[PDB]
């Protein structure tokens, strides 16, 4: 009810109480006005956040080590168009069945909170996640950091979601930058650090 | 049984049938009589699929290990027999006409067909539709629920396996066991991806 | 938003999207398997 | 062959049509730089053309004295693709559509305002009834025998 907003001096929408991690009253199109839509959008923002964090780390960490003498991995933008031990389509099929399983059980979880907490083979192992989007258990929370006081959960999930936003924007940034400049993101970072006055986006468009 | 945990099983699948895993997303068995006919059809297609698949894979395996030289299933009909395929077809058609009409009458009316029309002395004990028993069960095994759902399980597996055999032969042009061997050879370079 | 979804479910919009999808499908099929007179 | 027709792979006029077509395309192609887009387009038309004629020849089509593919729909087994098969496919799809629509109309028949869901489509309902069409022959066949098809 009392929280900093994205647009100081504005009234947050009725459906955004502030009980949700990352609530800053931003939904000017009302895309989360309906409870079910808001909920589904929460899950979607979660998975988007985590995939984009994994991705941002996955393109910025290696590219930064590649610029040094530590690694020699090729550009993230062209890492897909190359060949591997098997064709990329086989890898894609395996990815589809595995990730298909995981996303399947997660989908069943979103549509029915309880039904997918137990291991079909060994009924001994279960997940200790209370609310959806946070599976827990030994596999997804071995350090037990997933279960704590509502304050700590609020804080941690807010950190998670924020690093998620930053990551999404970062990955999109990487894509568009490699489209425009034609070089790695680190090269862009160093170019901008070298001359922030001219070496920007207008160094190619104007 | 839950084919899709956790999707609610349809109301007409109350688990009072062997093999009930609540799988009927298109609602084909919404009608009771439809469910009966489809149970029978699943049993029959399943059993014929088990027999057929066994007769397709097993002779090929024994040929591979050099036990007996047996021609593959898709090249077995070509002009090798004494009575020719046409006569064989007439015979087959007749005997199957009789047998299948008989079973059909059993499905339409359970207690109506059980005794030998020639030697009326011999008869089949009143059992379940689709599970005749009597002379069909000389070893007197118990038709338990477990055995039934095992039958249906192996039946479904064998049906899918038959579809697999058909498509695989259609694509590769070799036997199913041959395809299996080539898959064992180099798994990551010998799949449906490379064959198409 | 629910009202907007309801509007998107109205007959002419539903028809535009449905026939749009169909047009796209038939176009792509006729691009990949062109000049089909048999099958 | 059938109806006094000659096979397209053996038809002279068929080949002459392909010839004149390709030659027209090339006669138009002469005016453009080989690397330019018009050139690549016309060439694409040429390749598509010869691939078309070759495919028609391969498919076992019969040609008239005009040099054009004529179709055999009598049920002749050498030409089931010329009507029988695509006919079966059509019937399957049309039956699918009709059966799904029927399902939808029946589903909303017992409601407060049925006409509403006829001008504003219940997309969840429609998506639920969408795939039921896949088994339309089986579903309709059973309804036929049951007496749920007509009144
Ligand atoms: C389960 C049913 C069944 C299946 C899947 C097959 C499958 C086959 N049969 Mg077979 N048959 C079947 C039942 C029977 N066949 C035969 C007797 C033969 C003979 C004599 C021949 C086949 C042949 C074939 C092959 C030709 C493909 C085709 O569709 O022919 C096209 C058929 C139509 C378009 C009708 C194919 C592997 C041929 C083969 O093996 O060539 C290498 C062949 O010469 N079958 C008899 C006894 C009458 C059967 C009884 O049900
Ligand atoms: C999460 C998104 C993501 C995706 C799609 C990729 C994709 C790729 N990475 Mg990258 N990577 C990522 C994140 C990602 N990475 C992160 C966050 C890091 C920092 C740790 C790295 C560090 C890294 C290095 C040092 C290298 C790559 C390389 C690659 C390429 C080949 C990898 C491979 O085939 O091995 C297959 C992967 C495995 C066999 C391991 C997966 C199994 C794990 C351990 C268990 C299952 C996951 C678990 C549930 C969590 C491929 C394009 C290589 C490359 O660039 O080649 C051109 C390469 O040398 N990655
Ligand atoms: C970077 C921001 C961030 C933050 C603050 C969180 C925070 C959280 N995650 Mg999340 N998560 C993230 C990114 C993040 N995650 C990413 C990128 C993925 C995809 C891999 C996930 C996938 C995920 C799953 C499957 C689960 C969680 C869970 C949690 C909660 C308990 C775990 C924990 O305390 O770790 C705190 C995070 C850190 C201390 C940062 C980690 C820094 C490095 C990368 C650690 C690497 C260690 C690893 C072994 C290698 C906590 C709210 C669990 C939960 O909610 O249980 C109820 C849970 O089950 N997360
Ligand atoms: C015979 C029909 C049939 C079909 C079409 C499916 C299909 C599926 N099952 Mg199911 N399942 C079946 C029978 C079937 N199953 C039976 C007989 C059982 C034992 C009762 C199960 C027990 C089962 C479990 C425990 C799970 C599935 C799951 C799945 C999904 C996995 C998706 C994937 O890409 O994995 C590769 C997929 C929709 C998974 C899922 O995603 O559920 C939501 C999952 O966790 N199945
Ligand atoms: C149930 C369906 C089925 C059908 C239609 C066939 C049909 C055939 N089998 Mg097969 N067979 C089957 C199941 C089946 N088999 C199973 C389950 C096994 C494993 C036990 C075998 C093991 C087998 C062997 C070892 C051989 C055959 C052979 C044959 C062919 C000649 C047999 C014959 O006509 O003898 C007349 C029938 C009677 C006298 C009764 C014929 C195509 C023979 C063949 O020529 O292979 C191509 C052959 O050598 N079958
Ligand atoms: C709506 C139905 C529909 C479907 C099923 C597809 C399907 C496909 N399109 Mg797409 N396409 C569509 C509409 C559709 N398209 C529309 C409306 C446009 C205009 C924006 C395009 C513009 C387009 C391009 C430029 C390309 C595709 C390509 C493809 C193929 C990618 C694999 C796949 C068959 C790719 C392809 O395979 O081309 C050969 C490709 O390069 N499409
Ligand atoms: C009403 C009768 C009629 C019939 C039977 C046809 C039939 C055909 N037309 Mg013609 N056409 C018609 C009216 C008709 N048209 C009218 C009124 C016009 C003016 C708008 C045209 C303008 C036209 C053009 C410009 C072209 C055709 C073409 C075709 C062929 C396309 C083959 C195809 O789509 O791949 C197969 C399609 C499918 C398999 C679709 C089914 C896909 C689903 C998803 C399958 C699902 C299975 C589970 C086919 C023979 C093309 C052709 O090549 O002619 C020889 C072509 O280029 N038509
Ligand atoms: C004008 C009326 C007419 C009608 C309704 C048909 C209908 C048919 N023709 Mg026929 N045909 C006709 C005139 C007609 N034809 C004429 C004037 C000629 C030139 C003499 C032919 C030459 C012809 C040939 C060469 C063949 C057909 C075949 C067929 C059948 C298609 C296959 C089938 O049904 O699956 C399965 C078939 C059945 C379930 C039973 C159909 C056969 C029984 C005896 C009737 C179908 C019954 C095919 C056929 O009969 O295959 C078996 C076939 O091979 N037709
Ligand atoms: C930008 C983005 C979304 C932006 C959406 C915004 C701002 C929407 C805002 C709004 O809706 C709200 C909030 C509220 C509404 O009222 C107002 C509007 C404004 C309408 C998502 C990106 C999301 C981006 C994601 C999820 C990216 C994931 C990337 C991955 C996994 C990359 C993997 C790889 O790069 C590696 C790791 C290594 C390579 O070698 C291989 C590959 C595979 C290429
Ligand atoms: C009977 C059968 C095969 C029998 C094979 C035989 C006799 C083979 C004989 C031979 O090989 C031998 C012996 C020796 C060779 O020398 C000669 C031949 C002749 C070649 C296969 C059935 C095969 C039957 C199959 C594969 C059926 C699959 C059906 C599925 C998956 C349907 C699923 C659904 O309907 C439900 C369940 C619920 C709905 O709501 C949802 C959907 C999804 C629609
Ligand atoms: C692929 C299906 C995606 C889900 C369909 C989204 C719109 S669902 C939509 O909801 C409206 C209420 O807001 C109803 O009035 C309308 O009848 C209904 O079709």
């Amino acid at each position: 009810p009392d929280r900093p907003l994205w647009f100081p001096g504005s009234t947050p929408p009725p459906w955004l109480d502030g009980s949700l991690p990352g609530d800053f009253g931003f939904d000017p199109l009302g895309l989360g006005s309906d409870p079910e839509s808001l909920r589904w959008n929460v899950q979607a923002e979660l998975v988007h956040s985590r995939w984009a964090m994994l991705g941002a780390a996955g393109i910025f960490i290696p590219e930064f080590l590649t610029k040094l003498g530590i690694l020699n991995t090729p550009s993230w933008y062209t890492a897909g168009e190359q060949e591997y031990f098997t064709d990329t389509t086989t890898l894609f099929i395996v990815e589809l069945v595995f990730i298909g399983w995981a996303e399947g059980r997660r989908w069943a979880d979103i549509l029915n909170p309880g039904c997918v907490n137990t291991d079909p083979i060994f009924p001994n192992n279960k997940l200790t996640g209370t609310d959806v989007g946070y599976p827990g258990g030994l596999w997804f929370d071995p350090l037990g950091w997933g279960s704590a006081s509502p304050q700590k959960l609020k804080e941690l999930r807010t950190k998670e979601i924020k690093n998620g936003r930053l990551a999404m924007l970062a990955v999109m940034g990487a894509w568009f930058q490699h489209i425009y400049t034609g070089t790695g993101p680190i090269d862009n970072l160093f170019a901008h650090l070298a001359d922030p006055g001219h070496a920007t986006i207008f160094a190619a468009f104007t | 049984g839950e084919w899709l945990p956790g999707l609610a099983s349809p109301g007409y699948l109350t688990g009072s049938l062997p093999g009930d895993n609540g799988f009927d997303p298109l609602g084909l068995a919404e009608d009771p009589e439809n469910l009966r006919w489809f149970v029978q059809a699943e049993l029959v297609n399943g059993r014929w699929a088990m027999l057929g698949v066994a007769g397709m894979l097993l002779p090929e395996v024994f040929t591979s290990i050099g036990i007996i030289n047996v021609p593959k299933w898709y090249a077995a009909g070509k002009e090798e027999y004494f009575a020719s395929s046409s006569t064989l077809f007439v015979i087959e058609f007749i005997l199957f006409h009789y047998v299948e009409i008989r079973r059909w009458q059993d499905i339409k009316n359970p207690g109506s067909v059980n005794q030998d029309p020639i030697f009326k002395q011999y008869s089949l004990p009143a059992g379940e539709v689709g599970y005749p028993g009597g002379i069909f069960n000389p070893l007197n095994f118990a038709p338990t629920l477990e055995a039934k759902e095992k039958e249906i399980a192996n039946g479904r597996l064998a049906m899918l396996a038959f579809l697999g055999f058909i498509i695989q032969h259609n694509v590769t042009g070799k036997g199913p066991f041959d395809n299996l061997l080539q898959h064992i050879s180099d798994p990551w370079h010998n799949t449906i991806v490379q064959t198409l | 938003m629910r009202d907007l979804k309801t509007y998107l479910s109205v007959a002419p919009v539903v028809s535009t999207l449905w026939f749009g999808a169909l047009a796209g499908l038939l176009i792509e099929i006729n691009r990949f398997f062109p000049d089909a007179l048999i099958f | 062959d059938i109806s006094g027709l000659t096979p397209c792979k053996e038809s002279k006029q068929f080949a002459k049509r392909e010839k004149q077509a390709l030659k027209k395309l090339q006669a138009s192609l002469k005016l453009y730089a080989d690397d330019s887009a018009p050139a690549l387009a016309i060439k694409a038309t040429m390749e598509k053309t010869k691939k078309r004629f070759d495919n028609y020849g391969k498919y076992g089509l019969l040609c008239g004295s005009d040099g054009l593919p004529h179709l055999i729909v009598s049920g002749d087994q050498r030409h089931w693709g010329e009507f029988i098969t695509p006919g079966i496919l059509f019937l399957y799809i049309a039956g699918w559509i009709g059966w799904v629509g029927r399902s939808y109309l029946i589903a909303i028949r017992d409601e407060k305002k049925p006409t509403q869901k006829e001008i504003i489509i219940d997309v969840p309902l429609a998506s639920r009834l969408l795939f039921r069409g896949f088994s339309w022959p089986v579903a309709a066949y059973r309804e036929l025998l049951n007496g749920e098809l007509v009144d």
